[PDB]
RNA sequence: UGGUAGUAGCAAAUAUUCAAACGAGAACUUUGAAGGCCGAAGUGGAGAAGGGUUCCAUGUGAACAGCAGUUGAACAUGGG
């Protein structure tokens, strides 16, 4: 149904933006009836709310280039 | 209520009315004229073909501007379109008329449309914004639709 | 007889030759669906997400020229649409599209 | 403005309370011609002045 | 209230695709995946002036959001 409220609440609790918040696409009915920051923590512990890992930005190419610079 | 022309044989006739329908009058009138003399089942499949862009509605009176289509030749006309929501609205009206015939207790498979009429409803205004701080109306063109079906052999 | 599964290869390059850069990939999806509907008499065609990822692997303006697709006509589930059966398209990771006939797989 | 004065805030308070719709039981009166509240105010059409 | 006329147009800022869910109805809502943009003088996060309930939740889809909308800064209820 509607999950904007849950996504905003999950982002606020997780201290990260809604970009990295992963809501379970299977248990949408379970997620949709949370509507409270206290029980989304229960959902987080259950694992239905997971923060996606940070996008990789490796400096290995930069370090290899700087080795030739040195 | 009071219709335009009463059926000649009210015993075996069904009626349907729709007032203040948000659909273009010019499209509705010309898609009504095509199905004016059709059978009930033939009209319904014709409307479905119009919705699926398989059969076209020839634009005869409100003909200015609308381009040509290959399907118009079967109507003896050079211009046609496929107004889907106009077809859907009177398709619902045809279904409502069929329900009325079922309620009255008539043979559905023998219904031929005789009278169908489209009139202009009171326009409802909206606002559009033009250059130099000018305001012009954005009038809609709703229509009234009236239909009567009578059994035929 | 009707519940069948068969895999082909689609020449996306041939089927989208001449389309704009910002329209290649979306039209490639349309042509894949059109090809499935053309070769199997079923307007209901569903494209798997893995196939969607494979087509959009490079970009909107860059698509693989040939792609291997497993096309399966399956009996429809509940929520009865007018189409009594549906078609499913699955990507087939293949190293080389050479001397590959349109083989018919079996259960 | 978040630094509202007391008088302005009180004036806004009255306008907000005036902006509510007419109750549905009034138009059942005998000598009634009020089909709707014609003096409703919207924050995007009328700016209330001030 | 007509002809114009179902006409002009709905072309400033690269771009969407797939599957599912609610739903009677989905190019437009939500989720998940992919492909993108803003590229830290931002399409980010917070203020002053200004606006004054537009902030939050539920319900409706009568009217408006120049298509549509299951969406809204729309409407009705209660909070803050
Ligand atoms: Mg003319
Ligand atoms: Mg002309
Ligand atoms: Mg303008
Ligand atoms: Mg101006
Ligand atoms: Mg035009
Ligand atoms: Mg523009
Ligand atoms: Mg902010
Ligand atoms: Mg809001
Ligand atoms: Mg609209």
């Amino acid at each position: 149904s509607m999950l904007r409220l849950q996504k905003r609440l999950a982002s606020s609790v997780l201290r990260c933006g809604k970009k990295k918040v992963w809501l379970d696409p299977n248990e949408t009915n379970e997620i949709a009836n949370a509507n409270s920051r206290q029980q989304i923590r229960k959902l987080i512990k259950d694992g239905l709310i997971i923060r996606k890992p940070v996008t990789v930005h490796s400096r290995a190419r930069c370090r290899k280039n700087t080795l030739a610079r040195r | 209520v009071r219709y335009s022309l009463d059926p000649e044989n009210p015993t075996k006739s069904c009626k349907s009315r729709g007032s203040n329908l948000r659909v273009h009058f010019k499209n509705t009138r010309e898609t009504a004229q095509a199905i004016k003399g059709m059978h009930i089942r033939k009209a319904t499949k014709y409307l479905k073909d119009v919705t699926l862009k398989k059969q076209c509605v020839p634009f005869r009176r409100y003909n200015g501007g609308v381009g040509r289509c290959a399907q118009a030749k079967q109507w003896g006309w050079t211009q046609g379109r496929w107004p889907k929501k106009s077809a859907e609205f009177l398709l619902h009206m045809l279904k409502n008329a069929e329900s009325n015939a079922e309620l009255k207790g008539l043979d559905v498979d023998s219904l031929v449309i005789e009278h169908i009429q489209v009139n202009k409803a009171p326009k409802m205004r909206r606002r559009t914004y033009r250059a130099h701080g000018r305001i012009n109306p954005y009038m809609s063109s709703p229509c009234h639709i009236e239909m009567i079906l009578t059994e035929k052999e | 007889n009707e519940v069948v599964t068969r895999e082909y290869t689609i020449n996306i390059h041939k089927r989208i030759h001449g389309v704009g850069f910002k329209k290649r990939a979306p039209r490639a999806l349309k042509e894949i669906r059109k090809f499935a509907m053309k070769e199997m008499g079923t307007p209901d065609v569903r494209i798997d997400t893995r196939l969607n990822k494979a087509v959009w692997a490079k970009g909107i303006r860059n698509v693989p020229y040939r792609i291997r697709v497993r096309l399966s006509r399956k009996r429809n589930e509940d929520e009865d649409s007018p189409n009594k059966l549906y078609t499913l398209v699955t990507y087939v990771p293949v190293t080389t599209f050479k001397n590959l006939q349109t083989v018919n797989v079996d259960e | 403005s978040s630094h509202k004065t007391f008088r302005i805030k009180r004036f806004l308070a009255k306008k907000q309370k005036q902006n509510r719709p007419i109750p549905q039981w009034i138009w059942m009166k005998t000598g009634n011609k009020i089909r709707y509240n014609s003096k409703r105010r919207h924050w995007r059409r009328t700016k209330l002045g001030l």
